[PDB]
Parts: structure tokens; sequence; C-alpha cells
């Protein structure tokens, strides 16, 4: 059971929003929509297709935030000449994952980007 | 002192290569051009300025970027340990080209800012020794 304004799927509740926000703001926003609510997470292909259809039929075409952030921030970045990494000049500090309402493929873009999103919680 | 065709800056030798190669092939190629060769490493403002201008001398297109020697060692698609909801990453559905673990500089910033690019992309590069 999900509130009237959310859609249910496999014991979970999902809801798309079209108020453009960066990743951090979207996540924070989702937590305030219902207890246990966060940006959507994908544990399978069926769940992914469900959410994509939901987003499209509600707002069409657009990019929607997914619950993955700072995806390469903790990676082991090294210079191939073994030089110590001190001086840096990153164009983007962090990357986040999103999907287009037209397909279930994961895409990456800077977390500063403005996009739609989908919230989810366990019922 | 640097070999013919190579430019020197602070005791090092550099050379821009117009041929397009993947990050890995570029790196491998550099090791064979000169002893101690590798894809360029940018370790200071001064070096970044010099390398940026060196590149600008040969590359005048915006349809490609230039490979530098910084790369994320991890084999995984991403290095995050969990979703914002706490669950583990037990499933993925990445578009290969969307995992950008190799860095390069683009003409849009005068070849200065490091941008994330798909490692298997073929692009010009710079070797340093
Ligand atoms: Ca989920
Ligand atoms: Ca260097």
């Amino acid at each position: 059971d999900c509130p009237s304004d959310w859609s249910s799927y496999e014991g979970h509740c999902y809801k798309p929003f079209n108020e453009p926000k960066n990743w951090a703001d979207a996540e924070n926003f989702c937590t305030q929509q219902h207890t246990g609510s966060h940006l959507v997470s994908f544990q399978s292909t069926e769940e992914a297709d469900f959410v994509v259809k939901l987003a499209f039929q509600t707002f069409d075409y657009g990019i929607f935030w997914m619950g993955l952030s700072k995806i390469w921030n903790q990676c082991n970045w090294q210079w191939s000449n073994a030089a110590m990494l001190k001086y840096t000049d990153w164009a983007e500090e962090s990357y986040c994952v999103y999907f287009k309402s037209t397909n279930n493929k994961w895409r990456s873009i800077t977390c500063r980007m403005i996009a739609n999103f989908v919230c989810e919680f366990q019922a | 002192d640097c070999s013919s065709g190579w430019s020197s800056y602070e005791g090092h030798c550099y050379k821009v290569f117009k041929q397009s190669k993947t990050w890995t092939d570029a790196e491998s190629f550099c090791t064979k051009q000169v002893n101690g060769g590798h894809l360029v490493s940018i370790e200071s403002s001064g070096e970044a300025d010099f390398v940026g201008q060196l590149i600008a001398q040969k590359i005048k297109s915006a349809k490609i970027h230039v490979w530098i020697g910084l790369r994320a060692q991890n084999k995984e698609k991403q290095c995050s340990i969990e979703w914002s909801d706490g669950s583990s990453i037990s499933y993925e559905n990445w578009i290969e080209e969307e995992s950008k673990k190799c860095l390069g500089v683009h003409i849009e910033t005068g070849f200065h800012k490091w941008e994330n690019f798909y490692c298997e992309q073929q692009d010009p590069f710079v070797c340093e020794a």
C-alpha cells in the first residue's frame, strides 16, 4: 500500500517529481516526502523498466536523478608515471548517475547538474 | 637536453602526438618512444601552462580531447560502496562509454581543466620523459 500520489511495485513506493534540482538537493528533498524515502535505487532490470515507464508517462522526456553520487571520488587515481597526486585541476568535482525516461541505461553527469528525479521507499 | 622533435621544460621532455589512440595504447606507445616515457603528468601550474600551450600548437580541433596520464586504477564501473538508501550495489546497467575513468584536457579550456572521459575513446595524447 502506497499513498494515492505514489505508485507501488514489489512492495515499494515510487514517485517522480519535475522540480529541477541538483543531486544533493533532490536526495534531501526525497527524505522529506515520506519516512524512509530516498532517490530511487535499482536492484533489478524489472524495477528499472517500471520506474522508467512511470517517469515517462508522467513527465515524458527528461533526465532523472538516481541514488548514486560521487561515483569516482573514492577511486584509486594515479599518474601512470607513478608521480604523487598533489596538484589537481578537476573540471568537475563529483559525478552522479541519472537515466533518461526513454530507457533503463545508467548515465553519468556532474552532480551540480539540474534534473528531475524519482523518490522511493519501502512500504 | 631532449631528442629531436621533443620540447623541454624543467628537466623533462615532451612531445604531442596527433594520432588517435585509447588511453592504454597511448600510455604503452609513450613508453616505447623514449626511455622512461609515459603519458604526461601535470604536477604544477607552471607545467600545466607549458603543456597546455604545447598542445595548442598542434591540436586545433574540438571534436576530440587530449589524453593525460591520470586514470582511476579500479576495474569497477564506479567506486561508490552504496546507494543513498544504504543498499549495496548488487546490480548495474551502465552504458560502457558512460564510465569515464581516464582524464584529458579539451580545447574549450585551452587544454587546462581535467575532464573525465571514456578510457577506450581514441584521441591524441602527450608523452613525457
Ligand atoms: Ca530500489
Ligand atoms: Ca610531468
